[PDB]
């Protein structure tokens, strides 16, 4: 079962580099080709270029050709991608996938803000033969956060909403949950909230005022 | 370079019809080897794309039968046989004939089901946020359809402007619906001042708005 697993998000300072990782797993990491992909929030897919691991070669779209730079360590079986003078307009999501087309990567947030890091207060949406709860996330950066309910038992009538960029520039999003109306009184709902930027977790019990 | 365009950005589709995703290119992708160099892919909300179709007209393995590609060299087409409420993405074509490799903007595919009315809730601000400073009255419009709802503010029944942030989710890949909140964001002190808060919703689904309110204190 073959893998390309990538670094991290990143928040990086504007006017600095920023280096991303891909690594192979599950075949011979120098027999295949590496391409590069960038997809800006919202908007579609731009090819970056490609590297041949077991050479040292490479292709590149003009476009990214002075950003970019494609390097490959044949010892630990990983592709690199730096971008440099870093811009808002380098905000995106930084794929890696293996020549063919079948084998990509998770991908790489990439952030580019001299904003500092922030975390959210959590607050309940509390329920008045359906009911509707939830959590309102609020006033964080950067993105993301992620919300699970019940340690993740809980998945059937969940709707966690895009975060929204406030007026503040912090950001907040909203996950509700339908339950039956009869389970208020007999099953405590919590939503697990993470926001790994700044290692906040908050696990909060969503009460029937 | 090569051009790629997708003619339409996104098409609807009744399940178990079938629909065709159009892609031109500026340039014959045929190579003289006799292969033509066209990849369709599919991107699912939040994940990585997956390839559907390899040259133009080979499905990929563990691709479904119902998926199929066919062209001329400089227009191709993806054709999805029976589609089903799972099959809700954005598909792309892209050509890998000649450096650089171009992408088409994308298609999303939109499933058409039966128009569904929103289940409206509101939710005062919580005494924890109130503490802070802050207040934000939460409007929920559940599992409607289509995608189009409209939310309007009232405080003491007057209109509200510029204070409001919607949230919209994707198509859900089962039931085929939307979701969307409403924020309205006022300061605490602000908030205490007003008795009535309501959020009024407008939908294909209504015959006539629907309001959902509640008086601050009860
Ligand atoms: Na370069």
């Amino acid at each position: 079962q073959v893998q390309l697993q990538q670094s991290g998000a990143e928040l990086v300072r504007p006017g600095t580099s920023v280096k991303v990782s891909c690594k192979a797993s599950g075949y011979a990491f120098t027999n295949y080709l590496i391409e590069w992909i960038k997809q800006r929030p919202g908007q579609g897919l731009e090819w970056i270029g490609v590297i041949n691991p077991g050479s040292g070669g490479t292709n590149y779209n003009e476009k990214f050709r002075v950003k970019a730079t494609l390097t490959a360590d044949k010892s630990s079986s990983t592709a690199y991608m730096q971008l440099s003078s870093l811009t808002s307009d380098d905000s995106a999501v930084y794929f890696c996938a293996r020549g063919g087309g079948y084998y990509w990567g998770q991908g790489t947030l990439v952030t580019v803000s001299a904003a500092s890091t922030k975390g959210p207060s959590v607050f309940p949406l509390a329920p008045s033969g359906t009911a509707a709860l939830g959590c309102l996330v609020k006033d964080y950066f950067p993105e993301p956060v992620t919300v699970s309910w019940n340690s993740g038992a809980l998945t059937s009538g969940v709707h966690t909403f895009p975060a929204v960029l406030q007026s503040s520039g912090l950001y907040s999003l909203s996950s509700v949950v339908t339950v039956p109306s009869s389970s208020l009184g007999t099953q405590t709902y919590i939503c697990n909230v993470n926001h790994k930027p700044s290692n906040t977790k908050v696990d909060k019990k969503v009460e029937p005022k | 370079d090569i051009v790629m365009t997708q003619a339409a950005p996104s098409v609807p589709v009744t399940p178990g019809e079938s629909v065709s995703i159009s892609c031109r290119s500026s340039k014959s992708l045929l190579h003289s080897n006799g292969n033509t160099y066209l990849f369709w892919f599919l991107q699912r909300p939040g994940q990585s794309p997956q390839v559907l179709i390899y040259r133009m007209s080979n499905l990929a393995s563990g691709v479904p039968d119902r998926f199929s590609g066919s062209g001329s060299g400089t227009a191709f087409t993806l054709r999805i046989s029976r589609v089903e409420a799972e099959d809700v993405g954005v598909y792309y074509c892209m050509q890998h004939l000649e450096y650089p490799y171009t992408f088409g903007s994308g298609t999303r595919l939109e499933i058409k089901r039966t128009v569904a009315a929103p289940s409206v809730f509101i939710f005062p601000p919580s005494d924890e946020q109130l503490k802070s400073g802050t207040a934000s009255v939460v409007c929920l419009l559940n599992n409607f359809y289509p995608r189009e709802a409209k939310v309007q503010w009232k405080v003491d029944n007057a209109l509200q402007s510029g204070n409001s942030q919607e949230s919209v989710t994707e198509q859900d890949s089962k039931d085929s619906t939307y979701s969307l909140s409403s924020t309205l964001t006022l300061s605490k002190a602000d908030y205490e001042k007003h008795k009535v808060y309501a959020c009024e919703v407008t939908h294909q689904g209504l015959s006539s708005p629907v309001t959902k309110s509640f008086n601050r204190g009860e």
